[PDB]
RNA sequence: AUCUAUAAUAGUUUUU
RNA sequence: CCUCUGAAUAAACUAUU
RNA sequence: AGUAGUAACAAGAG
């Protein structure tokens, strides 16, 4: 978290270059959902060893 | 500039660098499903090298078996098993010829050695395959099933304790007409009975699987585990061949490591120094393909004919049965073979008991066509395979087969000007070829390889070259004027062997000693490579060193041991305590090596003998002298030398019942121990049972110490009446 | 000067 | 739903005991 | 999909 912070200038994710075998909304869906968890995570006023 | 390590060799000669050539810091491959496939193209390849021979069929087993014995001589260069009889013999009387009385010396070591030698040393290994159930068990269990089930059947000599006698056993149970075992299901027991033909097929059965993490190989390859019958005999013709061997030159089997190097220098150097100054020397590195699919179990039967010529006829009859039984063998297929449905999303198992009627429409091509092929020789779920040597079986006999050939090359023999010797190690070879000039050479290795195609030896010939004496390879050592170092080789044993704290620490300390003393790892790569051992073992057993912040579970005790210390370095690394080693005291025990550092309380508590992470004897009450527990590099038991869990995979079978058993064994082994103190230390002999021995012990003890006043007459009244209450007991 | 005692554990070597 | 389980070839040699 | 490679995993059993 602390190593994010550190970083300015995320912008609103988008695929560059598609997995051709594979479903890449998923591979996006995946990435906002590591977003929002580590916000999540970030607002329990605990930081827990395992997530 | 592009990097390119391999320019390195071109100003550091190849041996030098060898070990920048060995890729050994990853991961080994691996087999992931079944055998069978490799199991079913062992046995076609095995028939195809001796497709011309003679085919027949077994009159005890039915099974069809093909003999290549003096078949047809080769045209060409292709693998072939048409050994000829008369051919061997010559070699054996040769052989002889140049060192008298050695199978003389060799059967009368033999002979003593199957006279002395004890049931107990089957129990020795890691697998056997258990007949009465069709797949693998510990050599130990395997061997008290079947003597179980030899005593079910009337068959009791191996109570003598004798393994002749156990062979003894083995023979008279093929001639009973029918056999009767026991069998464990969903944990209730049923009985089978096995007709004669059956239970013979299942005595001469040798299970097979897939060998995994080898190096060096880019596909995958056959083993094979022998039965529970014929262990006994192969122990015996290998004691003969070790005899053998122990008394040849060129020889380069049963040494190995250190010993074996300066055999091998002092060999090459006195063919050197007999080699004449004016005619060429050539070395060939040589490989034998397919050494044990050619080599037939015949031809050993002559060579151990040979042998025990003159000598009485039991000991040539024990030991020829294991060619005898080895010729009539039985391949087991493997797991089988998976099958998946793409359209319903499925998988299924199919066994190797059905490939014999079998659709052929599920295989591909490649299976379909081993099936085709090995369909003829199934039986009762297994594979006739009469040629052939299964898998690192009968090593020295073969090194015995190699070097007479070798020995063929004096000028005695070659009756020419040129003549050869060598270095022969099972199937590998080097072979030294001196000659007048370089028709010579020429003539001298087609001679060679000639003569060794006569006894079913192929020379590969895109694995094997030739050069001026002075450098070769030899069974991984590279001889370059003398065998240089290979670190690689021994590389992965550096690291935390994963047996408990106190034996890891002394392993790594004294590989990282061993490593400087043999392979030439240097000093500060040796202070390097304790460094980083210490990293790996404080990372693996969470046992950071107290005045640091590193998150586990075990930080707290260790900082609350650290903080209470009066004396930081008597604590040991397990303890979060330092490092203390370096190159001058790698050769001491780590507990030892600060003993006098520790604090007395910290002292005490370690070396407890109190403490419930090593076991108790019984003596008195309990041996309160020191921690006690097998003791490998575990110089000094501290409360580090704990045990870890054990795999409950057998919770969920039908075996899981024989958990209780050993443990009752382990029970009645204990009590054992109070009447006999001597057996953990020394194994006992005897034919009496158990319960006769240690009443027999009890009663002679309770005299003699009546007679010296150790006790009173009424505690030898009871003793004697306890007796005979277990007498009566015996009875009923 | 010679020097293969046993048993346990782990590691290494032994492909058409 | 719930219970349990995370997988031991042969010979020789090397090291420690 | 992916690991992987001559046969498997992508949980198994009760
Ligand atoms: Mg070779």
């Amino acid at each position: 978290i602390k190593c994010m912070k550190t970083f300015f200038g995320w912008k609103e994710p988008n695929i560059i270059k598609p997995h051709e075998k594979g479903i890449n909304p998923n591979y996006l869906l995946t990435w906002k959902q590591v977003l929002a968890e580590l916000q999540d995570i970030e607002n329990e006023e605990k930081i827990p060893r395992t997530k | 500039m592009d990097v390119n390590p391999t320019l390195l060799f071109l100003k550091v000669p190849v041996q030098n660098a060898i070990s920048t050539t060995f890729p050994y810091t990853g991961d080994p491959p691996y087999s992931h499903g079944t055998g069978t496939g490799y199991t079913m193209d062992t046995v076609n390849r095995t028939h195809k090298y001796s497709e011309k021979g003679k085919w027949t069929t077994n009159t005890e087993t039915g099974a069809p078996q093909l003999n290549p014995i003096d078949g047809p001589l080769p045209e060409d260069n292709e693998p072939s098993g048409y050994a000829q009889t008369d051919c061997v013999l010559e070699a054996m009387a040769f052989l002889e010829e140049s060192h008298p009385g050695i199978f003389e010396n060799s059967c009368l070591e033999t002979m003593e050695i199957v006279q002395q030698t004890r049931v107990d040393k089957l129990t020795q290994g890691r697998q056997t395959y258990d007949w009465t159930l069709n797949r693998n068990q510990p050599a130990a269990t395997a061997l008290a099933n079947t003597i179980e089930v030899f005593r079910s059947n009337g068959l009791t000599a191996n109570e003598s304790g004798r393994l002749i006698d156990f062979l003894k056993d083995v023979m008279d149970s093929m001639d009973k007409e029918e056999m009767e075992i026991t069998t464990h299901f969903q944990i209730g027991k049923k009985k089978q009975r096995l007709n004669k033909r059956s239970y013979l097929i299942r005595a001469l059965t040798l299970n097979t699987m897939t060998k995994d993490a080898e190096r060096g190989k880019l596909k995958r390859r056959a083993i094979a585990t022998p039965g529970m019958q014929i262990r006994g005999f192969v122990y015996f013709v290998e004691a003969l061949a070790r005899s053998i061997c122990e008394k040849l030159e060129q020889s380069g089997l049963p040494v190995g490591g250190n010993e074996k190097k300066a055999k091998l220098a002092n060999v090459v150097r006195k063919m050197m120094t007999n080699s004449q100054d004016t005619e060429l020397s050539f070395t060939i590195t040589g490989d034998n393909t397919k050494w044990n699919e050619n080599q037939n179990p015949r031809m050993f039967l002559a060579m151990i004919t040979y042998i025990t010529r003159n000598q009485p006829e039991w000991f040539r009859n024990v030991l020829s049965i294991a060619p005898i039984m080895f010729s009539n063998k039985m391949a087991r297929l493997g797991k089988g073979y998976m099958f998946e449905s793409k359209s319903m999303k499925l998988r299924t198992q199919v066994p190797a008991e059905m490939l014999a009627n079998i659709d052929l429409k599920y295989f591909n091509k490649s299976t379909r066509e081993k099936i085709e092929k090995i369909r003829p020789l199934l039986i009762d779920g297994t594979a006739s395979l009469s040629p052939g040597m299964m898998m690192g079986m009968f090593n020295m006999l073969s090194t015995v087969l190699g070097v007479s050939i070798l020995n063929l090359g004096q000028k005695k023999y070659t009756k020419t000007t040129y003549w050869w010797d060598g270095l022969q190690s099972s199937d590998d070879f080097a072979l030294i070829v001196n000659a007048p000039n370089h028709e010579g050479i020429q003539a001298g290795v087609d001679r060679f390889y000639r003569t060794c195609k006569l006894v079913g030896i192929n020379m590969s010939k895109k694995k094997s070259y030739i050069n001026r004496t002075g450098t070769f390879e030899f069974t991984s050592f590279f001889y370059r004027y003398g065998f240089v170092a290979n670190f690689s080789m021994e590389l992965p044993s550096f690291g935390v062997s994963g047996i408990n704290e106190s034996a890891d620490m002394s392993v790594g300390v004294t590989v990282i000693k061993n490593n400087m003393i043999n392979n030439d790892l240097g000093p500060a790569t040796a202070q390097m490579a304790l460094q980083l051992f210490i990293k790996d073992y404080r990372y693996t057993y969470r046992c950071h060193r107290g005045d640091t912040q590193i998150q586990t579970r075990r930080a707290f005790e260790l900082k609350k041991l650290w903080e209470q210390t009066r004396s930081k370095a008597g604590l040991l690394v397990s303890d979060g305590g330092p490092n203390l080693y370096n190159i001058r005291n790698l050769h001491i025990p780590e507990v030892c090596l600060k003993w006098e550092l520790m604090d007395e309380d910290y002292q005490g508590r370690l070396c407890n003998p109190m403490n419930p992470f090593v076991s108790h004897k019984e003596i008195d009450s309990v041996n309160n002298a020191v921690v006690m527990p097998s003791m490998e590099y575990d110089a000094v038991a501290t409360t580090h030398s704990w045990i870890p869990k054990r795999n409950r995979s057998i919770l969920n079978t039908s075996q899981r019942g024989i958990l209780e058993d050993e443990q009752m064994y382990q029970k009645c082994c204990n009590l054992f121990e109070k009447f006999f103190p001597s057996s953990s230390y020394r194994r006992p002999v005897g034919i009496s049972s158990m319960v006769e021995a240690m009443v027999s012990r009890a009663r002679i003890d309770a005299r003699i110490d009546f007679e010296s006043g150790r006790i009173k007459k009424e505690e030898f009244a009871e003793i004697m009446k306890i007796c005979s209450t277990i007498e009566e007991l015996r009875r009923q």
